[PDB]
């Protein structure tokens, strides 16, 4: 199933459905769809990170990945996506053929 | 008139008499069946180009040179093509 692998290619339980099937629908090569939806997604780490990316509280501190990093690392997962939908889609050189007519 | 007229004539010719059928509408000229001949030779002359000792027929001066032709009218045509 395509939408089984496209989720797959870009995490469950985020988005819903309807936008992956609009994914989906913009771009039959589905490593397209994903690069789409991974640049999409790398959106998202303003609001479920946000830019607190370190703190302590009492005894507790935790540092978190800077939002920096985390776009980054979609930004690079998009673009591997990309360069697959392109050689997949890739043909190599070609030597052909050429005539013209004449009397 | 104005009547389209169709006539297939074979002839044997031979020293001693012609012979002549045709197939198809009549020829008004000819007469189908032998005839005989006056003189006892066949009064056609074969005229043998470049005749030669193995060969029945003659030989046309374009034949030595046609190879050369037609090399010559490809290397003419692509180079017009390519221009």
């Amino acid at each position: 199933e395509k939408l089984r692998l496209l989720l797959n290619d870009k995490d469950k339980k985020s988005f819903t459905d309807e936008e992956l099937n609009l994914f989906l629908e913009e771009a039959d090569c589905i490593y397209c769809a994903a690069s789409q939806g991974w640049i999409l997604k790398s959106l998202q780490y303003e609001n479920t990170v946000g830019e607190m990316y370190e703190y302590k509280v009492g005894q507790e501190t935790y540092k978190s990945s800077s939002i920096k990093d985390l776009v980054s690392v979609a930004y690079q997962n998009a673009d591997k996506f990309k360069d697959m939908c392109t050689n997949k889609k890739e043909k190599g050189s070609f030597m052909l053929g050429i005539s013209t007519e004449f009397e | 008139g104005e009547n389209k007229r169709k006539a297939k004539v074979k002839q044997i010719i031979t020293a001693e008499s012609r012979f002549v059928e045709v197939e198809g509408d009549k020829i008004e000229g000819l007469e189908e069946g032998e005839t005989p001949n006056v003189w006892g030779f066949i009064p056609i002359i074969h005229f043998k180009n470049e005749a030669d000792e193995t060969l029945k027929y003659g030989q046309s001066d374009i034949e030595p040179i046609e190879p050369l032709l037609k090399a010559y009218h490809d290397v003419m045509l692509h180079a017009l093509k390519g221009s």
